[PDB]
Formats: structure tokens, sequence, C-alpha cells
């Protein structure tokens, strides 16, 4: 519950209507109807997943809400669909090539819902009488509507001895493997032992004696390749990034078995999204790889964001729009974000204030909207926070003009920093 | 009696056989629910066959 509000916490989805009509202000967003409708339609395409290898480029001036609309789409997509957010400079690893990192990122945003039929027996253990030789045992499971006694085997008795199960424990035994899983207790333990005090759990299902076809959908991403590349996979799946596995017999074989599962009804493919923020940091080799990697059937939807116009492509000398080669730039379609006006700026500032739980006068809102239209929006939020803190220190109830104007001089913007920078501190 | 014989064409006997096969010093861990749905609690018992154990 203790998680602080970040720069994109004010947004909590992409405000859209039944007909995908964008709204002025909803779900923490304001203005920018065109790019928001583009986000809505690409999100509909993602949730459809019928087509693979689609790319979208979010372009615009800084502070136009590129990362904002990206996080909004991520939120609107909701759980059950992977959304791999990554920065352009994260692919540069000292233990795995750029192409390998891109393959990892692509396969990481693809999920397979594996269906598994289970048969679990549950109930209340009324009698767990076990005859230890130092071989024979019987279990008396009880439910709210029926009871049954089961003769326990040697291995089952040993498993029960492993996980201590006293009378009155709510357990869920899997008839397939016999794994002992304790859920709780139905009553106290004799009220006499001067220890082991806990709370009592609710009774089990009436038909819990034998659940026939308990369906559990195990969801896992296509990053499962780490499970095969090495005999010990947890080390690679948890921390180790040195996963330069062999592409042959791993990628192709896993894809083939995933197709077999999809055809045989075991699992279903759920393509996610790969959001590369500041994609301009990718080397030209990474762009050349994305050009081809984006053509596979397992290719997720590649959302990218650029904050530049004509700029040199990293790893070469010639320039291209958005710092992306002409090929990949032409392949994808671009979503331009128009700057926000004064009203939109004021509304965004008000939404941020509401998020931060801070209140300020109308004149404060006006002067702060002015300052934000002049300097920037993020700087306006910084001033919101600073003025709220100055007001709290001042013992006031709401932020007045005298606090925003004070924190404006206390904290400087880059435009004024460079102005006072004429002291030639260093070069 | 004839009908009983013809229809006889027991698990308790197999349990008694298992008991026979037991060397004799068998300790049994036994816990049952006992009263203080109705209020109740769990009680634990550990039966020792012979004094050796
Ligand atoms: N539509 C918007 N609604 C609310 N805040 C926005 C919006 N657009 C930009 N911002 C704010 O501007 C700052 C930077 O803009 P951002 O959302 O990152 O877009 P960009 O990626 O173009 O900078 C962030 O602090 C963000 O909160």
């Amino acid at each position: 519950r203790i998680e602080r509000i970040g720069a994109h916490s004010h947004i909590r989805g992409l405000g859209l209507d039944d007909a995908l009509e964008p709204r002025q202000a909803s779900q923490g967003m304001v203005g920018q109807l065109a790019a928001r409708r583009a986000a809505g339609v690409v999100l509909e395409m993602i949730r459809e997943g019928k087509i693979a290898g689609r790319a979208v480029l979010i372009a615009g001036q800084p502070g136009t809400g590129k990362t904002a609309i990206a996080m909004g789409m991520a939120q609107a997509l909701g759980p059950d669909t992977p959304f791999t957010a990554i920065a352009g400079s994260e692919i540069f690893s000292l233990e795995m090539s750029k192409t390998e990192a891109l393959t990892q990122a692509f396969r990481r945003s693809i999920g397979v819902r594996i269906k598994e039929e289970t048969e679990i027996i549950e109930g209340e253990v009324v009698e767990i009488q076990i005859d230890r030789p130092a071989k024979v045992g019987k279990l008396t499971l009880k439910t709210t509507e029926m009871e049954t006694i089961y003769d326990l085997g040697t291995k089952m008795i040993e498993s029960l001895t492993k996980d201590k199960v006293q009378a009155g424990d709510v357990i869920t035994i899997d008839k397939a493997t016999g794994k002992i899983s304790k859920l709780g207790r139905s009553f106290t333990r004799a009220r006499d032992y001067d220890a082991m005090g806990s709370q009592t759990k609710f009774v089990q299902c009436p038909d819990g004696e034998l659940q026939k076809r308990k369906e559990v959908v195990h969801t896992v991403s296509l990053h499962e390749i780490d499970v095969i590349n090495s005999r010990t996979q947890g080390f690679l799946a948890l921390f180790s990034g040195d996963t330069g596995e062999i592409k042959s017999e791993v990628r192709e074989q896993i894809n083939a078995k995933v197709a077999e599962w999809r055809e045989e009804g075991k699992a279903e493919i759920i393509p996610g999204v790969l959001f590369i923020d500041e994609v301009h940091m990718l080397d030209i080799e990474s762009f050349s790889f994305l050009n081809r990697a984006l053509e596979s059937d397992m290719a997720p939807v590649l959302i990218m964001a650029t904050n530049r116009g004509i700029t040199r492509i990293r790893g070469t000398s010639y320039q291209s729009p958005h710092g992306i080669p002409i090929d990949l730039l032409d392949r994808l379609l671009i979503v331009s974000t128009t700057p926000y006006s004064e009203k939109d700026t004021k509304q965004i500032l008000r939404i941020r204030c509401e998020e931060e739980d801070v209140e300020m006068s109308e004149d404060a809102y006006t002067v702060l909207t002015r300052i934000g239209l002049e300097t920037s929006l993020r700087y306006a939020i910084q001033l919101i926070t600073a003025a709220s803190l100055v007001c709290r220190k001042r013992k006031g109830t709401e932020v007045q003009v005298d606090d925003i104007k004070r924190v404006y001089s206390l904290f400087l913007d880059e435009s004024r920093s460079t102005q006072y920078m004429k002291e030639y501190q260093d070069a | 009696n004839l009908r009983s014989l013809e229809t006889y064409e027991a698990d308790k006997k197999k349990q008694v056989h298992k008991k026979r096969k037991c060397p004799g010093p068998i300790i049994t861990y036994h816990s049952v629910t006992v009263p203080l749905p109705p209020a109740r609690c769990s009680r634990t018992f550990i039966t020792f066959s012979d004094d050796a154990t």
C-alpha cells in the first residue's frame, strides 16, 4: 500500500467511449484527442491480437505526453496481457549481444495460457492415525455434507509426515502427485498446550472430498527458453543475464511446441506489447534487427517513442528523421502528439494537485498555468510540490500566490539556469 | 447357510495381516477432534506398543 505517486501516477487509463470517441478529461488525461484515439485503436488491435508484427511510433515535442500516453495504454491494457516497458539503452549488455537482448524483450511480452486438469481432494482431517514402525495409516476427510476414510500408503504416509498435518487442518491434497498443501485450521488444538495459538479458517466445500476436473490455467511468457538453455534455470530467470543460449533447437523448437499446444488445445497465445522509450538510443544494428525481427508470427506490438526530428542514427554518420533509419521508420506508422494549450495545461495541473492531495487558490492555479506554459509542464509539477511543501511549513491550508512565487525563485528552470550561467563556471 | 456360502464367492483380515507383519514395537501417532458447526478442538495421542520404545 505504501507506494509513492510518480510522474505518471495521475493517469490511470486511456479515457475512451463506446465508439472510441476521445473525451476532454477522463482517467487522468487531458486534450490530445488525436493521439489518444490512435492509442485507443492500437490498444483495440493489441487486445485483438489477430495480426502480428505491428509497430507504432509516438512522436512529438518534449512534454507532450508520449510516456504519459504510453503508461495510459499500459494501464488500459490491464493484467493478463504482458506489457514490457524498456528504455532504448537497456539492450546494451556486457553479457548478451544487442540482438539477443532484443529477442529476449520480444519473447518476454508474449504469453501462453497453459491449461492443466487437476484432481484435488480436500476436507477436514478428523483422523490421521498413522502407525510408524519405529507403514499403515488412514485419513478421515470430512466435509460439510459428506465424509470418507482413505487408506494411506507408505509414500503417502511419509509425505504426510513431512508436512505436519494435525487433526482439524484444512488441506488440499493433489491426487496426481500427492503434494501436501495446508490451508489452515478449523478449530483450536485442545486449549491446553501452552503454545501454537492461531486463527480458525472456514470449513471446506461440501463436495471437496473429490474435485474431478479442477481447471488451473498456468500463465507463462515465451521467456521460458531460459528453462532449457541451462540445466539450472532459476539462476538465469532470476538474476543472471549471461543467457547467450543457442538460437537453434531452442527458439525454433519452443515455437514449434507452442504451435502444437495451440493446435491440441493445451495452451493459447496472448501477444503483449513491447514499449521502447527513447528508441533513438538504439544502434543502427538494433534497428536493422527490429526491421526483420518484427516480421515473425510471434512478434509483439512494438510501440516506440522519439523526442527528436532530424538526427544522426547512432552507430553511423548519416541522419534520418526521428533518428530511425528510413526503412523501419517507413514500415511503422507514426502518431504525432500536438502540444497542450493553456486550458489543457491548467487542467493537467489541477489533476496533478488532486493526485498529490494538495489544494491551491484560483490565482495560484492561474499563475502556475502561466509559469508552466512558459517554462514546461513537468517543471510546473515540481513547483506544485515545492509550493505545497512551503505551505505545509508555513502552517497554511492551501497554496497561495506567495508560495508559488517564492518557490519559483527558490528553484530555477533550465532557461534561467543558463541565464545565470553566464559566469563561465567551466566549459 | 448355503446361500451365504454361495454368495461369498475381508479388508479387516488384511489389516490384521498387516498387524501380524508388524515386528511389534509400533508407535502410532493418532490425533482426533474432540469437543471443548459445534465448538470443538483437536487432541493428540501417541500409543506405544511395548515399554521398550
Ligand atoms: N496529457 C497529459 N496529461 C497529464 N500530464 C501530462 C500530459 N502530457 C504530458 N504530461 C506531463 O508532462 C511531463 C512530461 O511529459 P510526458 O507525459 O513524459 O510526455 P513526453 O514523453 O512527450 O515528455 C510529465 O511529467 C507528464 O506528467
